[PDB]
RNA sequence: UAUACGUUAAGUGGAAAAGGAUGUGGAGUUGCUUAGACAACCAGGAUGUUGGCUUAGAAGCAGCCACCAUUUAAAGAGUGC
């Protein structure tokens, strides 16, 4: 997980989604794993 | 391409009664089980297939004419294909008994758990490893299934907890 | 060994015999490159070594526009620092020039700047010493006797006779690397001299 | 850093920034540009850094026509200071813009090497753009 | 299992005791049994393919050498182009490509002599090799 | 879409110089085990290719067997789909024609018999 | 608690940016495309060749050149594990 404002993909399977009301990054990877808030 | 575009049966054994304008029932070998819904959603019940039409092209009726198969909602995803999860765990003296049709479990803690399938469920414990949840409800044989492998969940850095039998476990590298 | 020793290894125990077979493999390829990275190095020591004899082969014949043009070829080789110049020649004694590459550059501009292909060349054969060549100009059994000779004598081996130098076609002397020629495809001719005929 | 060697006057008045630009809205020295939609005033660090970012994304890219040059310079008095005293003391230099002005043209490389590139410049800025190409 | 042996040669343990050693085979066993059956030049190279049934019931077939053996044989290389397309080290025949095809048409996976010859071109370029 | 015209156009030229052809669904199997049918095919000289359904079916109209992923052996055969068939079995045999005899299973297999 | 036509749902309205974003509705452009596209599911995903080089081994997947040709519906001298 990583909290910005400026979330964005890494990889392909970095995947967008959006999660009540707010933005996130699914991915395989933790270390790729994103959200907004 | 498409979800619910489709139309979905009756197979046998199946006895909907519409209970009221969206009040409704199913009885199935399956078992008897009955739910209450939203009113746009026009649903009709045909010789051997049911039928649905929304309203309003909108992205709710989509989800409702995509949840249009079986029993009465996602349930009326659920009824034909009928309900169970294995699990298997991964460990050393982790393992599991039954209280009954309670669930006695002996993992990795000072203490063992106790568990219960109150609604109907059938737990089957083939081995201390092999255990078996089933019955009729994605929600509840899922929500049992997770309840379960949080407890002692598998591990990054060695194979270890309960598992989704089915699983592609995050193999971090044992270190 | 497919040979059956039977020897009883070290192992590494809590490491894989996977882990501890490419390990000796790594540190096989590990000394491997250690001790061929040391033996070029030492292979550039040893031909550094016939560098400083064949510096030195040039530096007993030098003369000081020798010194000279080798502090120029040591700013070259980098280690010094201090305009056509090439070299010079001398008076064979059977009435003929010999050019007398008399230094590494000297020998470059009396031989790879002056001289003709397909001519007459000679270098002392294992005698520090200039080389020379009788440029365009087939040394003849006179001839390549006299100017083997006056190698023969200009050497540090000047007292040694028989002096063999390996004379055909220049046209096989060989060059390179830098300062690495040669001059071979070549019959040895074997000299004694006297001094005073390069004059 | 970009500098006019020689100055008339070391100092000006500030100015202003209404309206739009004059010329130079337009790729046709390369192929690939990029405009303003804003305006401001800007320094020769920034327009640098810029040029380091495309130039490491492409590693040598093509060829720039710069559209710009940071005429203008700005004072910047000492510190913990009051007013008047006389005009504080030349500082560093800027550039002004009016929007739909083209800073940097691109030519020699990938259209999309360009995006990317001027992505990462615009990134760096204070000031909304877009991407632009010859007709 | 392939296996990839001189037809004279016998008992390299480290190529096979290793792959037919968890099969559990005599090392010296079946490679001379190889050279009993392929009782020909040691230095060659045969490409051999062994099938195993679970009861340890081992046969294979032996083939024709590679290519690559017989035209470093013809050449006269030890390595391939160090670079092809930027250096060919080796020249062949048209007529070495049809020796190779009448050598090796049992192996050859092309069911005509030209298409066979496109696949034999496609490993000459891929080795590396020039024709006359 | 023209493009397209062209692809049905020569699969139609095909498709009607088609004077025996013998018709099958093909599924389940390697395209090493299809190399070696190929194989014996190809010695056969029986001219094995493979093709698409909807075309196939509007050159009958020109169809239930049509569907399904169907391979196809021309003749101007069937006894070595016999024996890969048996051999194998993970194809069907829904059809044939020899000289526009449109042939049932049990005809083409008749015919391969 | 006017009338008519659309908007948003955040209480935005009713406090603000860089930047983000399959949010949204509107127009508009443009290739695929009901000879049925896309997805899902099923079938395959092969041959010389483990391409060659180097490597102890480099075998699609240490690194270098190559990146061909064939069954071909098509499968890379290999996209990643």
């Amino acid at each position: 997980m990583k909290v910005r404002p400026s979330v964005k993909p890494i990889c392909e399977k970095c995947k967008v989604i959006r999660r009540k009301g707010k933005v996130m990054v699914i991915c395989e990877n933790p270390k790729h794993k994103q959200k907004q808030g | 391409s498409r979800v619910g575009k489709k139309l979905l049966e009756i197979p046998s054994d199946v006895t909907v009664t519409l209970n009221d304008n969206n009040t409704v029932a199913v009885k199935g070998p399956k078992g008897e089980l009955t739910r209450t819904f939203h009113p746009d959603m026009e649903i009709k019940v045909e010789d051997n297939v049911l039928t649905v039409a929304r309203p309003s092209d909108q992205k709710e009726h989509r989800a409702l004419h995509g949840t249009t198969r079986s029993l009465l909602g996602n349930m009326v995803e659920g009824v034909s294909k009928g309900f169970e999860r294995g699990l298997e765990l991964v460990g050393v003296g982790y393992r599991a008994s039954k209280s009954g049709n309670k669930l006695v479990l002996n993992v990795g803690y000072s203490h063992p758990v106790e568990i219960v399938p109150e609604e109907g469920i059938e737990i089957e414990v083939p081995s201390q490893t092999k255990v078996v949840v089933k019955g009729t409800d994605k929600e509840r044989v899922g929500a049992i299934a997770a309840n379960i492998r949080a407890v002692r969940s598998p591990e990054p850095y060695k194979g270890k907890g309960i598992r989704y039998e089915g699983e592609v476990v995050r193999r971090k590298e044992g270190k | 060994n497919y040979e059956s020793p039977t020897i009883t290894i070290p192992l590494n125990p809590n490491k894989t015999p996977s882990e501890n077979a490419q390990a000796y493999f790594t540190k096989y390829q590990k000394a491997k490159n250690s001790v061929a990275v040391v033996e070029e190095q030492i292979r550039l020591a040893q031909e550094e070594i016939e560098y400083f004899d064949q510096l030195i082969q040039q530096l007993s014949s030098a003369s000081p526009r020798d010194i000279s043009e080798i502090r120029e070829e040591l700013v070259e080789g980098k280690y010094l620092r201090p305009h056509n110049p090439v070299l010079e020649t001398y008076e064979s004694t059977s009435g003929l020039t010999i050019l007398v590459g008399k230094n590494n550059r000297q020998n470059e501009y009396l031989t790879t700047r002056v001289a003709a292909r397909d001519d007459i060349w000679l270098h002392t054969k294992d005698i520090p010493g200039s080389h020379v060549v009788i440029r365009s100009s087939e040394p003849d059994e006179q001839t390549i006797m006299e100017a083997a000779t006056i190698a023969a004598y200009f050497s540090k081996a000047k007292d040694s006779s028989s002096v063999p130098v390996d004379y055909t076609k220049i046209r096989h002397v060989k060059k390179p690397k830098p300062g690495f020629v040669t001059y071979d495809s070549q019959h040895t001719v074997f000299v004694t001299p006297d001094a005073d005929t390069v004059i | 850093m970009l500098l006019p060697k020689r100055v008339k006057y070391r100092r000006e008045h500030r100015g202003k920034m209404r309206g739009r630009a004059k010329g130079g809205t337009e790729v046709h020295f390369g192929e690939f540009g990029i405009q303003a939609l804003e305006a401001s005033w800007i320094t020769n660090r920034q327009i640098e850094a810029a040029r380091i970012a495309m130039t490491r994304y492409m590693k040598r890219g093509g060829k720039v026509w710069i559209k710009i040059f940071p005429s203008k310079p700005y004072t910047a008095k000492p510190l913990e200071v009051r007013m008047g005293s006389g005009k504080g003391a030349p500082e560093g230099w800027v550039a002004v813009v009016k929007p739909g002005k083209v800073l940097f043209e691109i030519s020699g490389v990938s259209e999309e090497v360009a995006r990317e590139a001027l992505r990462l410049a615009s990134h760096k800025l204070p000031i909304k753009t877009k991407f632009v190409k010859r007709e | 299992v392939k296996l990839q042996i001189p037809a004279g040669k016998a008992n390299p343990a480290p190529p096979v005791g290793p792959a037919l050693g968890q099969a559990g085979v005599n090392i010296m066993g079946f490679c001379k049994e190889f050279n009993a059956r392929t009782a020909d030049q040691a230095g060659l190279i045969i490409p051999v393919e062994i099938s195993v049934y679970e009861d340890r019931s081992f046969t294979f077939i032996t083939k024709t050498p590679p290519a690559a053996v017989l035209l470093k044989k013809a050449a006269g290389i030890e390595s391939g182009s160090g670079e092809p397309n930027r250096n060919k080290v080796a020249t062949v025949k048209r007529d070495k490509v049809r020796e190779i095809a009448e050598t090796k048409m049992p192996d050859l996976n092309a069911a005509d002599v030209e298409a066979a010859m496109r696949m034999v071109e496609g490993t000459a370029r891929s080795m590396g090799i020039v024709i006359e | 879409i023209e493009t397209k015209k062209v692809v049905v156009e020569e699969i139609a030229s095909k498709l009607k110089e088609s004077k025996s052809t013998i018709i099958v669904d093909y599924r389940g199997l390697n395209v090493s085990e299809v190399t070696e049918l190929r194989k014996q095919l190809r010695e056969a000289n029986v001219e094995f290719k493979v093709y698409k359904n909807t075309m196939t079916r509007r050159a009958v109209e020109q169809n239930d067997f049509l569907t399904g992923p169907n391979a196809i052996a021309f003749s101007t055969p069937a006894k070595v789909l016999n024996d890969f068939a048996k051999n194998h079995e993970a194809l069907e045999i829904k059809a044939g024609v020899i000289e526009g005899k449109v042939s049932t299973v049990e005809e083409v297999k008749a015919l391969a018999e």
